[PDB]
């Protein structure tokens, strides 16, 4: 999430929306034994600062 | 078994686009009742060697409905052979009475209902009948042995 | 400057969600309900109930 830069493409025209979705965001990871990729499809809330 | 497939809300530049879309198969990987349409969804058309054998992984399914909420679809063969249904072609060769029909992923890509809203696109599998198929694998895999 | 009153519309788009529960039921208790899997005695009822 430092080195991507495709959030800029989704331009932002509000200060808001950047903290209404920071609580919001949704979990890239899973629940097993290890840290692996979620599938981006179901979709779980998690909140980052 | 009635498979079920939500929909998040969408556009109404895209919702129309995806009403006309009534008689065509897409393929699951597994086969719960429910479903989100995120989960069935292939990425852009690349290597239609690899997906001809994708195909082969998961059993297809076409859809019937399409609600401003659900979009419903039938489990294509797990237990029936005769529940009868329509689904509508897409293939370049008019397929006639009598003959099978088999699928066949598509060619030159452009064959996606891009959907920006979800930022998702979908690839519906082509329909060609047997003695067709057969032919084009033959030339796809033929190529393939050129390639040492 | 002086600044003229400013007006502004807005419009917000629902959101649509969906509920599910199960409910199986067994054959032997839809055979005896409806009567297809009946029985004259007086055991029959002491099941049916």
């Amino acid at each position: 999430k430092f080195f991507t830069p495709a959030e800029a493409v989704a331009k932002s025209r509000g200060l808001a929306r950047l903290i209404a979705d920071t609580g919001a965001a949704a979990s890239p990871t899973s629940n097993g034994e290890y840290q692996f990729k979620r599938p981006v499809g179901a979709g779980e809330l998690v909140e980052d600062p | 078994m009635e498979v079920d497939i939500a929909l998040p809300t969408l556009s109404p530049g895209d919702l129309s686009a995806l009403q006309r879309c009534e008689g065509r198969v897409v393929f699951l990987e597994t086969l719960r009742r429910h479903a989100t349409l995120r989960e069935v969804a292939l990425p852009c058309g690349g290597d239609v060697l690899a997906a001809m054998a994708a195909y082969r992984r998961r059993f297809a399914a076409v859809i019937t409905r399409v609600t401003p909420h659900r979009m419903l679809a039938t489990p294509l063969g797990v237990g029936g052979r005769g529940q009868s249904l329509v689904l509508q072609n897409t293939g370049p060769f008019d397929l006639t009475n009598g003959d099978h029909v088999c699928l066949v992923p598509p060619l030159l890509g452009d064959e996606c209902l891009r959907l920006t809203s979800a930022n998702l696109e979908l690839r519906f599998p082509m329909t060609l009948p047997l003695a067709q198929a057969r032919e084009l694998t033959a030339r796809v895999v033929a190529r393939a042995a050129e390639t040492l | 400057p002086a600044d003229q009153p400013v007006h502004n519309y807005m419009i917000k788009r629902l959101d649509r969600r969906s509920l599910n529960a199960a409910f199986s039921i067994a054959v032997e208790a839809l055979g005896l309900i409806s009567g297809e899997n009946l029985d004259g005695t007086h055991i029959s009822s002491a099941m049916r109930l």
